């Protein structure tokens, strides 16, 4: 058969999409699959360059859960009643820094309540064993990170939750709020969707335009790129959210459809709210503290990198031979090498020349205060398929950072090679 | 349709021929006739339109 | 946003002996001027 | 010339610093041929087109540097935000209602909007 | 399914009802209707300077629409122009009583 991305994965129950489908939710064009990953969003059809946006997805605003993120509290699908003992609870929290733990709370309540859309779909939802957000991983796991900075960070936010749930799931609690969660796990997988699955828009509901935090169904089987195919608007009339397609990008089918996350993040911040780390981050940073700097418009002459200084990009038609070598990792590097660019002299060659060794002996040294080398990862990686997932995801960071450090040791050879023609 | 007569004669033409009708600038009949009688009772009235870009004022007729 | 911005004024006044006028004098090619109109005659 | 005779594509670097040089001396029109020649052979022209303009502004030759960012502008070009404000600042001490308010109108349209310092400016030559 | 809906969907199509569905649609992507009028008002003209005589018997409002909705995925005639399978002959007219 065709080779396509979906291929290799299976589809999934009739049922995960019947139940939206009873209520208005409706997909167009498009699947659903699942893999060892998890679920993931493809295409059954083909669309040619268009004029305009077009809808993959509509989601209703009441299957849904929201809140907004200035201090008078609304929360718009509005499950929660009028003097309930939930809301002590969610008025108690710092209003700038913690949205997780108010989210939190929100979710336990939609699974105790009738009739909610939630208690039905969170059967869909990653479970304990399944889920890699690094709140739940072990002092061995954060061990083998070898960052203290990650780890330490890590371990107050194991706390935090902890302490949440020591001060508020006391012994006199009444029995309702007991049962949304009786042992501390609960709150902890509940931070854990939280923090992984939300999203931030502004939406206007009737007048009112708000800025909010929401939790939202069928979206969240989308994945992260940092060259997105598809992205999301609110339509105000219908009370409904779209994903819809970028406009002028052919899509063929069996393609994964993929939005972004956050922007102009570095791998750091993936880890402590997702669990997952790039080879291709383009905005992430190795610092070097030495004092030569390489020329910087020769750079990006030398790899085709054409852009202002925020948006770079790999001009494809100049480059008529077909390359491979400049990725993200190349543009990554554009930024966070030291550079001279002075008035429009030309560099010196061999001036410029002590620069790189001098650049390359500090690479040198970066990899070596590592305890294993980079094929060492891989053995570790390869040998053992099943394993705890926060484990891989440790492994794997390691095994990324220290390919882009590799990555650059070979990219600023190719410049001496190519100055002088 | 009624009393501009230099852009009614062109609508026929438009029309005959299959293409698309301008927005009329100049004003109608009734508008000049009232001017008209009105400098009949010796008072003058004038349309200036004031260009944003510019600032300069010009009289339409 | 930064309104498109229209300004049109009508002006009404009343007016001089002069202007009367120019509103209907002219001058031939004999030059000779035209315009005001003497006898009752119509037609 | 001759470097096109031999038939290498020159670099982008060269092409740059001519069109730096060409708007220091008010050659427009030839500043402007270099640009279209850069789109031939397949470049991103939009860094070079926002130097033309700048340096213009510098050199004392405005009306040129109006013109220049217009007709960029109908291209679709983008622009800084630092570059819209220098000529819309610069147009109103001069004196020039009319570029300025085409070039508000432009910041608008491609998306940023405007702040009290645009109005400030421009109500200057209103009053 | 429903067992018996087909004569009822032959005629949404037909009577020209479909056209009016679409409308609905596409302004629940719209704060001013007042605007969206004046852009479909100018695209119409576009394609009248461009191409003259295609028009005449189909409308160029009505290829705007059209075009709008196959770009989004509902299939939709050119124009919303559908023929008369069972015309007797040549100058023959229907009774739409």
């Amino acid at each position: 058969p065709h080779d396509t991305p979906a291929s290799q994965l299976e589809l999934a129950d009739p049922d995960f999409y019947k139940i939206g489908y009873v209520r208005s939710f409706r997909a167009y064009g498009i699947e659903f699959r699942e893999g060892p990953d998890g679920y993931g969003v493809f295409a059954s059809r083909d669309v040619e360059p268009l004029r305009r946006a077009r809808v993959i997805m509509e989601i209703p605003l009441e299957l849904m859960l929201t809140i907004s993120k200035k201090l008078p509290w609304m929360f718009f699908p509005d499950i929660i009643p009028v003097g309930h003992p939930i809301f002590d609870i969610i008025n108690s929290t710092n209003p700038e820094t913690d949205s997780d733990l108010r989210l939190a709370c929100l979710l336990l309540y939609a699974f105790d309540c009738k009739d909610n859309f939630w208690q039905l779909y969170g059967d869909f939802l990653p479970s304990d064993d399944e889920c890699t957000s690094f709140l739940l991983a072990t002092e061995e796991d954060l061990l083998e990170l070898q960052d203290e900075k990650l780890a330490s960070t890590m371990r107050e936010q194991q706390q935090r939750a902890l302490e949440f749930w020591e001060k508020n799931w006391h012994s006199a609690v009444p029995l309702k709020i007991k049962r949304l969660a009786r042992d501390p796990e609960r709150f902890i997988w509940a931070m854990c969707i939280a923090q992984s699955r939300s999203i931030n828009l502004q939406m206007r509901i009737g007048a009112l335009v708000q800025d909010a935090n929401l939790l939202v169904p069928y979206a969240d089987m989308m994945n992260h790129s940092f060259q997105p195919n598809c992205f999301f608007h609110w339509r105000f009339k219908d009370r409904m959210l779209e994903v819809m397609i970028n406009a002028g990008q052919r899509i063929r089918k069996g393609d994964e459809m993929t939005v972004d996350y956050m922007a102009g993040q570095k791998n750091n911040f993936f880890m402590q709210r997702y669990g997952f780390s790039s080879p291709v981050n383009p905005w992430d940073v190795i610092h070097f503290t030495g004092d030569a700097k390489i020329h910087l418009d020769t750079f990006l002459s030398v790899f085709n990198i054409s852009g202002l200084p925020g948006e770079y990009y790999h001009n494809s038609r100049l480059s008529n031979d077909g390359d491979s070598f400049v990725d993200g990792a190349i543009i990554a590097a554009a930024r966070t090498l030291p550079t001279w660019s002075d008035g429009d002299l030309p560099p010196i060659p061999s001036l410029e020349r002590k620069a790189v060794k001098e650049l390359q002996e500090e690479c040198h040294q970066m990899l070596a205060e590592f305890p294993t080398t980079s094929d060492e990862d891989q053995k570790i990686l390869d040998s053992m398929p099943d394993c705890r997932r926060t484990l891989e995801a440790a492994i794997k960071y390691r095994l990324h950072r220290k390919l882009l450090i590799e990555k650059v040791i070979q990219a600023l050879d190719i410049y001496q090679d190519r100055i002088l023609f | 349709k009624s009393d501009h007569i230099r852009a009614r004669q062109e609508v026929l033409g438009t029309t005959i021929i299959g293409g698309t009708i301008p927005n009329p600038e100049d004003a109608p009949e009734s508008f000049r006739l009232l001017v008209r009688e009105l400098r009949s009772l010796a008072l003058e009235l004038n349309h200036f339109l004031v260009s944003e870009k510019n600032f300069q004022i010009n009289r339409k007729e | 946003m930064i309104d498109r911005y229209k300004h049109q004024q009508l002006r009404i006044g009343s007016v001089s002996p002069q202007q009367i006028s120019a509103w209907a004098t002219k001058i031939l090619p004999n030059g000779e001027i035209v315009g005001e109109v003497t006898k009752p005659y119509t037609f | 010339r001759r470097e096109l005779s031999e038939g290498l594509r020159p670099l982008h670097e060269t092409f740059l610093a001519l069109v730096r040089l060409f708007g220091a001396k008010g050659l427009a029109t030839r500043g402007l041929e270099i640009l279209a020649a850069m789109e031939k052979l397949k470049y991103d022209i939009r860094q070079a087109w926002l130097v033309l303009v700048e340096e213009l502004v510098r050199s004392n030759h405005l009306e040129d540097a109006n013109k220049v960012f217009l007709k960029g502008a109908e291209g679709g070009l983008r622009a800084t935000d630092e570059i819209y404000d220098l000529l819309i600042e610069q147009d109103c001490k001069v004196g020039d209602h009319s570029n300025a308010l085409t070039i508000a109108y432009e910041m608008e349209a491609a998306g940023r909007m405007a702040t009290t310092f645009h109005f400030n400016c421009l109500l200057s030559v209103q009053a | 399914r429903i067992p018996f809906l087909e004569e009822q969907v032959r005629k949404i199509r037909d009577g020209g009802k479909l056209l009016t569905m679409d409308i609905h649609r596409l302004l629940l992507n719209e704060d001013n209707r007042f605007d969206f009028v004046n852009e479909i008002a100018a695209e119409a003209k576009q394609y009248v300077e461009n191409n003259r005589d295609e028009y005449g018997a189909k409308k160029a409002i009505l290829h705007v629409l059209s075009n709008r909705m196959n770009d989004a995925g509902v299939y939709r005639a050119e124009a919303y122009m559908e023929s008369d399978p069972f015309k007797p002959g040549p100058g023959y007219l229907k009774d739409e009583l």
